[PDB]
């Protein structure tokens, strides 16, 4: 059970990393902004700073507080 | 003129300027006895053909390796001996 | 302008280093720089060490263009002399390389043409989807 | 070898050429700027790719622009 | 001639330059356009060769900076002596220096940290220190907190004195270049006066203070009813009863009848059995003889009169069999480059620090130092790290000399030119011997791991297997065990007992340096040490030699000593600078010194440190497992890292909880460094520009524009946190283990 | 298309350095960036590559089945499953010492063996597949599917 | 004192003063109210 | 001879096939049409 859970979770993390890497490769190689003007996909790049900054808020909050509580308990 | 005083760019003698010198290549004649040389020239000629040497070395090394491993008794290497001991039970009975 | 026709001029006084022409000269192109030094003086050559260039014409054979042009910029900025280097293939055909018009490339000499030049801002390049499945890239239209 | 394409936002400051350690670039006459000159790139086959040309380009982003491409012995900075 | 050569009031003392920050340069004395301005302010803060391009102002700056450093060291010494005075169990340690942990730090009871005040012993709750300061104070015959308090006030006085001296020698009356450039006088004074009279006066202290008080303490005396040192000076009957050689006076000295002075200046080799340190009679004779030696050595160079030597006159007249025509121009580069001198001095000072570690573990000079295993481990570990760091700084400053302060036109040297010419042969053969050493040491370890894992211990490299015995070091041990009988008959016992013999100087239930054996594992790990040292030398010497030019970048001296790269061209030039080479040599110095201190701690805990029984058999800490487990990396992982790091995880609760905590946090910061070394500035600048968008959307945009760290600064932060976390992990591990077992 | 080993890319084939080898290994499956590429040929290479991957998947499963059928104690495992160790495959390592042969002999095997921590024993036993001939048949069928 | 108040106004000097005061505040609070895990004052 | 088959194939795949593949792919690496 441990080998299987570890296997499929590391495989899943890698597959997820690849999903995102291929989304990046799509945005570079295959994305045509003039074909998809103002649609639901170009609106990602319209406000990408908000997404990136609020992910940078959530991760920063989680790390600050998770590590603070873990270190408090240490 | 490459042999002038501090001239090292003779354009027609571009082997001396590029450094195409044989640092240690001696053109001195055959030092071995010619009969020993003839013996080695006749007895090693079968290995001269490269395309027939690569194939020969592959199908001879693999043959000797898969043979000497097969007929290796349980005194050279212990993997072909076996356990030679009662197998012990694992944790939790055996699991 | 006509090139300067590299002669068999002398070389600097150098005791030899491990920074010379190993095999990129035997089978590939190597380079050669010529500079007229008004006086004999010491200079840090780009292959490591320190050579003494002679008065009048000097000639130094180097392994790549960056050595030649680094030495040339140090000469033109520190000793204020006029350098010009070549490229000599192992069969001959010495190629005149550095100025290419007599005047240094920072000066806008007429005659030299516009090659590698896009008449657009840098962000008006089309996307890779436009040039996909084509031998051209997004910076060659 | 490499592909050093330049763009018309160049102002003719002659710093990309004064930084180039391989003489890839050279100023030509032009009529698109106050300085009346622009930086061509004939000797792209001599380009190592060091991007000193675009670490000295005083534009909003860049005018000279090095696109790394097929690497030859001249572009791999090889003295051997 | 060597004049005084100073000038009055070169720089006006004022807080105007305190106000404007980054005043000291052109590109920093404008204000922050970005946040890189702050980092470049601190980075170029002490780069005096960048601020002002003349050796006069540079030399004044470094002179007064050395005064500030001396003020800091005196302030730190005042702190240690004072914490030993008012916040210590020094009296209780003097009464029983075998069961009372040296403690000179007490914490404040605020958030539960009061449990760090441990039962060290002596009616005192505090932190067991490991600086060995108590051992120094017993070697000085202190025996009172009043004396520690007054020397703390004296060290504060000297800190104020050095601070005033720096202020005076920069702002009020500063020397000029004719004062620093003369070095015959500097050497003559630093030899005869600093090191000569320094050792002379320390020998005077020892002859007049340390020897009598330590003989009293060894005989058994409560430190309260012990006579003071000035009573030994004044009351001649007292010191004469201690040593009757004093009864005759200095007519033994001035009539050269020194044979009767052999009651207190003995050559008694070996360790003091009563206390485990060296013989303080031997140490007093040592410092006296060293004083005579350096005093006659400091009269070698010509300063102002006719007699002496010129260092120029020596170096320019030193012909020999191998490139002796050179050595001309070295007086020029060393008297016109502070970076050359800094490199050379850092190399030799760090090597001396390593020599210091190696000679303090083995010839413990202070009483009750060898049996405070925390003191021995901490001292060896410390001075090893300091030596490695100082050698890596020697690299950095050799490189900075090679880039900036190197002109073949004016300041030419034949030897340095000959080294730069064949530098590729140097680095090629050093790369080869590094590969050879990596193989025939670490691959021996891997062979041992494979064979022990394949169930073939007969095929390992061990004493019970294929033996790789250190015949040469074993022969040296055999000689030095027999040296004092034939070669050095003045010594009754060997210089050390690590060689051999029936000598085991236990002071209590503790060993203190029995003879260290040398087996196959010691061969293996000594070749690992030669390996790591050679790779560090490879990286550092390579950065030094290729600081200027190479086959890749022939104009690197125009790019600087400390630049990231010359772009992705030529395949890539990412860490081509000499700064990047010292940055990598730091990692390799870390690997080297870490395996050195691992060898030290395990070898001593397995073969030396332990308890001694009433039957006469020694029980070591780990139990002699170095010859069988330290041949495999699994044994270092199991019998050393996993086994000895049990006290640092059971540390929680008892005083050592901080060492437990500083374990994990150190484990963190090391890993925190990996955020910097692995990554690059571009990703972080783009993340920062997204966050800057998030800040512009709330009118909280800063004016100091947020920029990701410089590439070189990312590498610096990375190697900094890496060394800090790894070294603090090892420090927590070492101190918790050795304070919880010995 | 090109001359040297990266036949799919004449930019790495015209690279004198060792970077040719590495980058021709790495960029081998990046069909979108190859020379003389079309969307048609890209899609067809992707389809054939998917077929190759399915073939390798069925071959790897056939190998699992064969090495549990040949070298596994699966017929003994289906009797007392929760007290008999699975066996992934045998081991013939000529570097093994005799203690390592004594140690790696598990599960009631004729020699040294590896313990199947993958769960193929439990899964195969749950879906039927009782005797070793069933696993042999499955390995034959998955070789057929690979072909 | 002129230009000393500008130095003490600088970010690190001001940060160490602010955080020394703040840390002393927290330290003395934890002396006064040690071992706190709830806010029971409402 | 079925306990002898590992002795046949483990060298033939692990020593012989790697030599074959390394030689063939080194020739393919250095070929020039
Ligand atoms: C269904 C699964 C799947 C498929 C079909 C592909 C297919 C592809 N990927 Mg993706 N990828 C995947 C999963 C997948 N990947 C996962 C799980 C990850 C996360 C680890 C990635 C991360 C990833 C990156 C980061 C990149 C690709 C790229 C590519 C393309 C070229 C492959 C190449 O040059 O390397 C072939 C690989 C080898 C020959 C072996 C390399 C050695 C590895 C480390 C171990 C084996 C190709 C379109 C590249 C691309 O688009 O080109 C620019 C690219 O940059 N992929
Ligand atoms: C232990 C190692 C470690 C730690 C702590 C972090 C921490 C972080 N990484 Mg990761 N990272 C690491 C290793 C690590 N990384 C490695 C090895 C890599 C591979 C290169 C990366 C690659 C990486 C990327 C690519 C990204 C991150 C991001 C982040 C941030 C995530 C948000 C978060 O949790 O912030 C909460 C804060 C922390 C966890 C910081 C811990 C320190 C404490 C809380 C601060 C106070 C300490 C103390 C009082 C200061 C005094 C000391 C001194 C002044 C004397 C955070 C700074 C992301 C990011 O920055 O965006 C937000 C991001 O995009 N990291
Ligand atoms: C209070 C008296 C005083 C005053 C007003 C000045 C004023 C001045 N000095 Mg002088 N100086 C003094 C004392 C003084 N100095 C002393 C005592 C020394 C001996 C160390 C020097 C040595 C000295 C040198 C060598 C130089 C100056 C320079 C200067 C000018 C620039 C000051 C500046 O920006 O740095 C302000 C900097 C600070 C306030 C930092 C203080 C650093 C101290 C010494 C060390 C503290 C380290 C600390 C213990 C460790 C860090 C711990 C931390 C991590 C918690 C200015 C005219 C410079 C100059 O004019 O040249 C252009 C110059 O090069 N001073
Ligand atoms: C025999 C006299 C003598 C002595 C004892 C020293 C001692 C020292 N010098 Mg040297 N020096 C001398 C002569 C002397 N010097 C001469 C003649 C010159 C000119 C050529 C120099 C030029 C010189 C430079 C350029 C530098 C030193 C430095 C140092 C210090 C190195 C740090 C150290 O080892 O700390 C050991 C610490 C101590 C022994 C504590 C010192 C306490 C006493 C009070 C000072 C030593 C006496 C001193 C010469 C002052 C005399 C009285 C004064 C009022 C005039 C050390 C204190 C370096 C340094 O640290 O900068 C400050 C440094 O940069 N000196
Ligand atoms: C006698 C000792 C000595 C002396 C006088 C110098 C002097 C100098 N060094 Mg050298 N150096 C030394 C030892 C020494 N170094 C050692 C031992 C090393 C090896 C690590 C180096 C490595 C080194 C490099 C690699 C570089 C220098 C540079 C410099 C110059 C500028 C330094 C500066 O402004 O930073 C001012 C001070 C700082 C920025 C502070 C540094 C902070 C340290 C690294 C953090 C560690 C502190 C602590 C242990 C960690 C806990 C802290 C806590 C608060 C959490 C200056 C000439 C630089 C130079 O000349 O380049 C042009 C340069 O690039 N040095
Ligand atoms: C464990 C991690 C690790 C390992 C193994 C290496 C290995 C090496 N480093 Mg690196 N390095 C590392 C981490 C590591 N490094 C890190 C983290 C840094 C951070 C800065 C560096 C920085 C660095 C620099 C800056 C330098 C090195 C150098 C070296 C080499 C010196 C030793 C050598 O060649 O001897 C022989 C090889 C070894 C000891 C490596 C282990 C191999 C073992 C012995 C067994 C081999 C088995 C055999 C070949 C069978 C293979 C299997 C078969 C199927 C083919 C070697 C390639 C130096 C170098 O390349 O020049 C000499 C150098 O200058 N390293
Ligand atoms: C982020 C994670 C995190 C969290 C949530 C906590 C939470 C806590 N920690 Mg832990 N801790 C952490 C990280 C964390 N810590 C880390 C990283 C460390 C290692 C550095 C520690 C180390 C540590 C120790 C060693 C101790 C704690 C303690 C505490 C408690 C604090 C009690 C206290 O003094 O506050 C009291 C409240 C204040 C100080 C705030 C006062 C603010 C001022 C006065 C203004 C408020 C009034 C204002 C004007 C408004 C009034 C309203 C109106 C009238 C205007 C609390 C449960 C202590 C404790 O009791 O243990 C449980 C304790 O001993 N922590
Ligand atoms: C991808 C699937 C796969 C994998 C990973 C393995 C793995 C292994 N096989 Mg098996 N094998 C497989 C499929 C597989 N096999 C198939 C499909 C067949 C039927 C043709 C065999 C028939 C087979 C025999 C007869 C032997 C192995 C052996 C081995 C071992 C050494 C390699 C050699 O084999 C040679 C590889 C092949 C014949 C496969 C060609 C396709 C190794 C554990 C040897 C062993 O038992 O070592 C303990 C051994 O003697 N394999
Ligand atoms: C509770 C529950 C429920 C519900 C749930 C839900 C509703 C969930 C959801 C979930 C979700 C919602 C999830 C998600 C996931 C996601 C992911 C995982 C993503 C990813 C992404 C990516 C990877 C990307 C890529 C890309 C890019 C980058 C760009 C371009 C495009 C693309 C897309 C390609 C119910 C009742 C029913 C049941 C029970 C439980
Ligand atoms: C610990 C410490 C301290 C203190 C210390 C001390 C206290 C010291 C002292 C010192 C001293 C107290 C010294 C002295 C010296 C002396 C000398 C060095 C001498 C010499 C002599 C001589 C050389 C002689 C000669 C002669 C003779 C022989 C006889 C007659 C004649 C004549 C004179 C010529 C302090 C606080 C700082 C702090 C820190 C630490
Ligand atoms: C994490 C990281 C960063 C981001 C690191 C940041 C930008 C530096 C850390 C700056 C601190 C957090 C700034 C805040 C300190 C200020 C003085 C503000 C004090 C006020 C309160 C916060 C107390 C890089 O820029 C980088 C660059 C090159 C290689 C690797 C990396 C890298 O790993």
């Amino acid at each position: 059970q441990a080998a299987l859970y570890t296997h499929h979770q590391y495989i899943a993390g890698f597959i997820m990393t690849g999903a995102f890497a291929h989304g990046a490769i799509f945005f570079i190689r295959d994305y045509n902004p003039e074909q998809n003007e103002d649609n639901v996909l170009a609106r990602m790049l319209d406000h990408k700073e908000a997404i990136i900054s609020h992910l940078s808020w959530a991760s920063l909050f989680l790390g600050f507080h998770t590590l603070g509580l873990y270190v408090h308990n240490d | 003129k490459y042999g002038d005083k501090s001239v090292y760019f003779d354009l027609e003698d571009l082997g001396n300027t590029t450094g195409q010198w044989d640092v240690y290549g001696s053109d001195a004649p055959s030092p071995y006895n010619p009969l020993q040389s003839k013996f080695f020239e006749t007895f090693a000629a079968p290995f001269t053909k490269r395309g027939l040497l690569l194939k020969f070395l592959i199908l001879g090394g693999g043959s000797l390796l898969t043979y000497v491993s097969a007929n290796s008794t349980g005194d050279v290497l212990p993997i072909k001996r076996g356990p030679q001991e009662p197998p012990k039970l694992g944790p939790r009975g055996k699991l | 302008t006509p090139p300067q026709l590299d002669p068999n001029t002398p070389s600097p006084i150098f005791a030899g280093s491990t920074g010379g022409l190993l095999r990129k000269a035997q089978v590939e192109e190597f380079y050669v720089i010529t500079w007229n030094s008004p006086k004999e003086q010491i200079f840090e050559m780009p292959t490591g060490g320190a050579a003494i260039m002679r008065e009048g014409p000097n000639l130094l054979k180097l392994a790549r263009k960056e050595q030649c042009l680094a030495l040339g910029t140090r000469l033109r900025s520190k000793y204020k002399i006029t350098y010009q280097f070549y490229r000599v293939f192992p069969n001959g055909e010495v190629q005149y390389l550095h100025p290419k018009d007599g005047v240094y490339p920072e000066k806008a000499n007429p005659g030299r043409e516009g090659v590698g030049l896009n008449m657009r801002s840098i962000g008006k390049n089309v996307s890779p989807i436009e040039v996909k499945f084509t031998g051209k890239q997004s910076y060659d239209l | 070898s490499h592909s050093v394409k330049i763009y018309d936002t160049c102002i003719g400051c002659t710093q990309c050429v004064r930084a180039c350690p391989t003489d890839v670039l050279e100023m030509i006459p032009w009529d698109g700027c106050k300085a009346k000159q622009i930086a061509s790139a004939p000797r792209t086959e001599d380009c190592v790719g060091c991007k000193r040309c675009e670490s000295a380009c005083p534009t909003d982003f860049l005018s000279v622009r090095v696109y790394l491409w097929h690497e030859t012995t001249r572009s791999m900075g090889l003295a051997y | 001639e060597v004049k005084i050569l100073v000038d009055r009031d070169p720089i006006k003392t004022s807080f105007e330059e305190w106000a404007k920050p980054g005043h000291f340069s052109r590109t920093i004395a404008k204000g922050p356009d970005t946040t890189t301005w702050i980092w470049n302010l601190h980075a170029d803060a002490h780069d005096f060769d960048s601020h002002t391009s003349d050796l006069e102002e540079i030399s004044r700056k470094v002179f007064s900076a050395h005064f500030g450093q001396l003020s800091i060291i005196f302030l730190w010494l005042s702190g240690m002596y004072f914490h030993g005075a008012r916040f210590s169990n020094y009296e209780a340690w003097l009464s029983d220096p075998t069961h009372i942990g040296p403690s000179a730090q007490v914490v404040w009871p605020i958030v539960g940290q009061e449990i760090l005040n441990g039962d060290v012993g002596g009616g005192f709750r505090g932190i067991q220190i490991t600086s060995g300061f108590f051992q120094i104070w017993r070697a000085s015959g202190i025996t009172s907190e009043l004396q520690l308090y007054c020397t703390a006030i004296g060290a504060l006085v000297f800190a104020a004195l050095m601070l005033f001296a720096g202020w005076f020698h920069y702002h009020k009356a500063a020397p000029k270049l004719a004062w620093f450039q003369d070095v015959e006088s500097m050497l003559n004074h630093h030899l005869a006066g600093l090191l000569g009279l320094g050792s002379l006066s320390w020998a005077g202290h020892q002859v007049h203070v340390s020897l009598p008080i330590n003989q009293f303490l060894n005989a058994g005396v409560d430190p309260k009813e012990i006579p003071l040192p000035h009573e030994f000076i004044l009351n001649r009957d007292l010191l004469a009863q201690l040593y009757p050689s004093f009864a005759e006076g200095a007519t033994p000295f001035f009539t050269l009848n020194w044979s009767k002075y052999s009651e207190f200046l003995t050559f008694r080799g070996g360790l003091d059995p009563v206390t485990g340190g060296l013989w303080l009679t031997d140490i007093a004779h040592h410092h006296l003889a060293i004083a005579i030696l350096f005093l006659i050595a400091g009269h070698m160079y010509r300063t102002n009169w006719g007699i002496g030597h010129g260092i120029k006159d020596i170096l320019e007249a030193h012909k020999g069999p191998f490139t002796g025509q050179g050595h001309k121009g070295l007086y020029e580069i060393l008297t016109t480059s502070w970076h050359a001198q800094l490199s050379l001095n850092l190399a030799m000072l760090g090597s001396l620090t390593i020599i210091v570690a190696h000679h303090m573990y083995s010839m413990p000079p202070y009483p009750y130092l060898a049996t405070d295993y925390a003191t021995q481990l901490s001292l060896f570990t410390h001075h090893m790290w300091i030596g490695g760091f100082l050698i890596v700084g020697a690299a950095a400053h050799a490189a900075i000399f090679m880039v900036r302060d190197y002109d073949p036109t004016n300041r030419y040297n034949d030897l340095l030119d000959r080294v730069l010419r064949h530098r590729d042969a140097i680095i090629s053969h050093l790369n080869w011997v590094c590969i050879f050493l990596g193989f025939h040491s670490f691959g021996l370890y891997i062979h041992n791991d494979t064979m022990s894992a394949l169930g073939r211990p007969q095929d390992m490299f061990s004493d019970t297997a294929i033996q790789l015995q250190p015949v040469f070091a074993q022969w040296i041990q055999n000689t030095h065990a027999l040296a004092p009988g034939v070669t050095a008959p003045g010594e009754t016992a060997s210089t050390s007992l690590t060689w051999g013999g029936g000598e085991l100087v236990a002071v209590g239930g503790k060993v203190a340096l029995l003879p260290i054996p040398l087996g196959t594992a010691d061969f293996l790990v000594h070749h690992i040490h030669a390996f790591t040292i050679h790779v560090t030398v490879l990286i550092l010497l390579k950065g030094v030699l290729f600081a200027r030019s190479s086959r890749l970048i022939p104009d690197k001296a125009n790019l600087g000593f400390r630049f990231p790269c010359d772009g992705p061209g030529r395949g890539g030039t990412c860490q081509v600078s000499a700064w990047d080479h010292v940055f990598l040599g730091l990692f390799w110095m870390y690997n080297a010194i870490s395996v050195v201190i691992f060898h030290f701690s395990w070898k001593m805990q397995s073969d030396v440190w332990g308890s001694i029984s009433d039957q006469g058999v020694v029980t070591h800490i780990t139990g002699g497992n170095f010859a069988q487990s330290s041949i495999t990396i699994n044994g270092w992982l199991r019998d050393f890292l996993w086994a000895q790091a049990s006290q640092v995880i059971q540390s929680y609760g008892s005083s050592l909880s901080a060492y437990g905590l500083f374990f994990l946090g150190a484990h963190f910061v090391w890993a925190f460094s990996l955020m910097f070394l692995f990554s690059g500035r571009g990703y972080w600048q783009e993340l920062i520009e997204s966050i800057v968008w998030a800040h512009n959307k709330l009118k909280v945009a800063p004016a100091t524009q947020p920029r990701a760290l410089s590439i070189i600064q990312g590498r610096a932060v990375g190697v900094t946190h890496y060394l800090l976390g790894g070294i603090a992990t090892t420090w927590a591990f070492f101190l918790a283990r050795i304070i919880a077992v010995g | 298309m090109a001359l040297r080993f990266p036949r799919f890319s004449q930019g790495l084939a015209q690279d004198p350095t060792t970077r040719r080898i590495w980058f021709g290994i790495a960029t081998a499956h990046d069909f979108e960036s190859h020379d003389d590429i079309t969307e048609e040929r890209l899609y067809q290479n992707i389809f054939a590559s998917h077929f190759g991957q399915l073939a390798i998947i069925f071959l790897w499963t056939s190998g699992n089945l064969f090495h549990v059928a040949w070298q596994g104690n699966f017929e003994t495992w289906v009797q007392d499953p929760l007290h008999v160790r699975p066996i992934a495959h045998a081991i013939w390592d000529p570097h093994f010492g005799q203690p390592a042969v004594e140690a790696f002999t598990r599960g009631g095997a004729l020699g040294p063996v590896n313990i199947a921590y993958s769960g193929v024993y439990q899964w195969w036993y749950t879906i039927g597949l009782r005797t070793n001939e069933d696993l042999y048949t499955g390995a034959l069928f998955l070789l057929f599917l690979s072909a | 004192m002129r230009d000393l108040k500008t130095y003490l106004s600088v970010a690190p000097v001001l940060s160490t003063l602010w955080f020394g005061s703040l840390a002393g505040l927290l330290i003395e609070i934890n002396r006064l109210f040690p071992d706190a895990l709830t806010f029971p004052f409402f | 001879t079925f306990n002898n088959l590992p002795s046949i194939f483990v060298p033939l795949v692990g020593l012989v096939f790697p030599a074959i593949a390394m030689a063939s792919l080194f020739l393919h690496i250095q070929k020039n049409k």
